[PDB]
């Protein structure tokens, strides 16, 4: 009786998806917030 | 790519007309203005036209220059009359919404490459 091993796709996704989401949030906020004119 | 094509003569001894046609973005709702840059001076506001056909002019060039906007072909034209020799400079065309501005260059995001104008005595 064998058992399925832990999916490497899920293992690397655990570190990928939050990392991509954080990078996207950083780029989005940085490029959009400091956009208005100043005196 | 947003681009503003300026056209007009370079040398004059006089009256002149300089046109500025927009492309890649409709500026019917934006404010379209003209600026001047002489050698060794900062940008000076000449004139501006608003969505409501409303005209603003600088004091130094009030009563001489005339600004018009053609919304159909999406362009702003400036008619220069009564030139005097120290008006030689490169003229820039800009379009944008006036925030903190309508007279300051910093309020405009779109600018032309500039057209040189020289007056000979
Ligand atoms: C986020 C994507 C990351 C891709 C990382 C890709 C990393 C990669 O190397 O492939 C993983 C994936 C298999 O995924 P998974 O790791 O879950 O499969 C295990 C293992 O990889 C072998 O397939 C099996 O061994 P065997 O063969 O029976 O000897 C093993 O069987 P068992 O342990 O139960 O006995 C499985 O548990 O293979 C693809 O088809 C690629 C589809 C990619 C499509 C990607 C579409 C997004």
């Amino acid at each position: 009786k064998t058992f399925n091993s832990v999916s490497k796709i899920d293992r690397l996704s655990r570190i990928a998806f939050p990392l991509l989401f954080g990078i996207f949030n950083l780029v989005y906020w940085a490029t959009y917030l400091n956009r208005e004119p100043q005196l | 790519q947003v681009q503003l094509q300026e056209s007009g003569g370079g040398l004059v001894q006089g009256s002149l007309r300089v046109s500025c046609a927009a492309s890649g973005r409709t500026f019917t709702t934006y404010i379209m203005a003209w600026f001047r840059q002489a050698p060794g001076k900062e940008r000076e506001f000449l004139a501006a036209m608003d969505q409501g056909r409303i005209q603003y002019y600088g004091d130094s060039v009030r009563g001489r220059f005339t600004i018009s906007r053609d919304y159909a072909k999406n362009s702003v034209d400036l008619q220069l009359d009564g030139l005097r020799p120290e008006d030689t400079a490169v003229y820039y065309c800009a379009a944008g919404a006036g925030f903190w501005g309508l007279r300051t260059a910093s309020s405009y995001h779109y600018w032309g490459q500039g057209t040189q104008v020289t007056v000979s005595s």
